[PDB]
């Protein structure tokens, strides 16, 4: 049938693809990525993620119909589009290798301004110095300062509940260290307490579709391996950011 | 029970 498809790109510009009714994420993904010049090398670093509101977007499983998402979300006025596209990669020194790639570095550096922009990136000590290398365009240098911040390359999920808390919901961090739990209200103010769980300790993990839950199954310390379960919505991305971790894991090529 |  062949229909049309906008997606927002990082520098804030929007492509605009023809595509079959039907393509699944990987098809439109593969076409957008050819429209915007990625290579061979480049397009393994992002990914198609559905807008869910200012501060969270969820990436789009394999087996989604972005035409479906875009449809169903679309307005005569929506600046732009539900659909876009972001990095999707935990291991900051695989980025670094891209510090010779324009394509690469321009997208790095305009998700990455957006990020400190909407909090996810703690880089408040030197937003002076980061705002001068912003001003310049210094892409690389301000990206090779931003990647040592707190927050760098996290996947941070909106507050849900969770079946070990008593009272009060968790905000759920994940990177290439670490996955961690946030306290906060039901509301979402953060109390004051984070739980960090090592990915050495992960036993196993699972969703759970009826429940509308994400499972993890942790042995600390010494004592018998448990199991959380986390109440969000968005359990199949939680799941593919576990299989995502231990996968850059395995192929960690550096000590550091 | 909780962990946290």
């Amino acid at each position: 049938s062949d229909v049309e498809l906008r997606v927002a790109l990082p520098d804030g510009t929007t492509v605009t693809v023809r595509v079959k009714k039907n393509s699944t994420t990987d098809q439109v993904y593969q076409a957008i990525a050819a429209k915007v010049g990625m290579d061979s090398t480049t397009v393994n670093y992002f990914a198609l993620f559905e807008v869910i509101s200012h501060s969270f977007v969820r990436k789009l499983a394999p087996n989604e119909f972005p035409h479906k998402l875009y449809i169903q979300n679309y307005t005569s006025a929506v600046p732009g589009t539900c659909l876009t596209i972001r990095k999707w990669l935990f291991t900051t020194e695989e980025e670094i290798l891209l510090n010779d790639n324009d394509l690469a570095v321009t997208y790095f550096f305009h998700q990455a301004v957006d990020d400190v922009k909407k909090g996810y990136i703690k880089a408040e000590e030197k937003s002076y110095q980061l705002q001068k290398l912003y001003e310049q365009r210094k892409m690389v240098m301000y990206l090779n300062m931003l990647r040592t911040c707190e927050g760098y390359n996290e996947i941070i999920f909106p507050h849900c509940a969770c079946d070990s808390r008593r009272k009060g919901h968790v905000i759920t961090a994940i990177s290439i260290t670490h996955f961690k739990l946030h306290a906060c209200t039901e509301e979402g103010q953060l109390e004051n307490q984070v739980i960090a769980f090592e990915w050495d300790e992960m036993q196993r993990w699972d969703t759970d579709e009826e429940g509308m839950a994400f499972c993890f199954e942790y042995a600390r310390g010494e004592k018998k391996p448990r199991w959380v379960k986390i109440f969000t919505p968005y359990f199949n991305y939680m799941h593919e950011c576990f299989e995502r971790v231990f996968c850059e894991l395995k192929w960690r090529k550096e000590e550091y | 029970d909780d962990i946290f």
